[PDB]
């Protein structure tokens, strides 16, 4: 039922990882 | 002084890129993409994903015209810079 | 990296003042005053009246702490920069 | 001796006048 149909995945992560990393220090 | 210099740099860089596809006050998704890839290279890694540039723009795109206004750009800059400031607590 | 340079300049300048009275991510009225006078040296006139330096932070002071966060400073920068952009473009 | 005191706000405007101008220029 829950197939991998969600092509609209969080590709954002690919770049935003760096932002998350910089936020990480807080 | 320094803040003014930084500011007029932001204004100028945005303005010219915004002149290419947009109209000086607004970066089209092409220009936002290019700007990020070309200039934000150390803060964000390169972005082939025309989907994602559109998404992060769309997230802020008050005009809903497939661009981001200088205001939205400044808003984006604010959070990006803040994340970098959080980093900078531990350079 | 033009905007990256600008961005780290904002952070560095802010932290320099914010380290003195505040906590690196927070400008207290003493710091806010000298920071804005010093940095917006053409952009603003000498912000003599401490009541007003207090007011302009209070206006943005989300934190209600009597010292404005880097976020609120970034909001100030955003409005100022937008006004400069508009002015400088529409000569 | 006396002067036209800060009825017209004054305190804000002495700094913000140029901000008002910068918005005014659009």
């Amino acid at each position: 039922k829950r197939l991998r149909r969600s092509a609209h995945a969080r590709k954002e992560t690919e770049f935003l990882r760096l932002k998350r990393t910089r936020l990480g220090l807080e | 002084s320094e803040l003014e210099k930084a500011v007029v740099a932001l204004i100028d860089v945005f303005h010219q890129y915004s002149g290419r596809e947009g109209d000086k006050h607004k970066l089209k998704k092409s220009e936002l993409k290019e700007l990020i890839n070309n200039e934000l290279s150390h803060f964000l890694e390169e972005i082939k994903e025309q989907e994602v540039v559109d998404k992060v723009m769309e997230t802020l795109d008050s005009d809903g015209d497939g661009e981001c206004d200088f205001q939205e750009f400044m808003a984006f800059v604010a959070m990006i810079t803040t994340a970098c400031h959080e980093f900078f607590e531990h350079e």
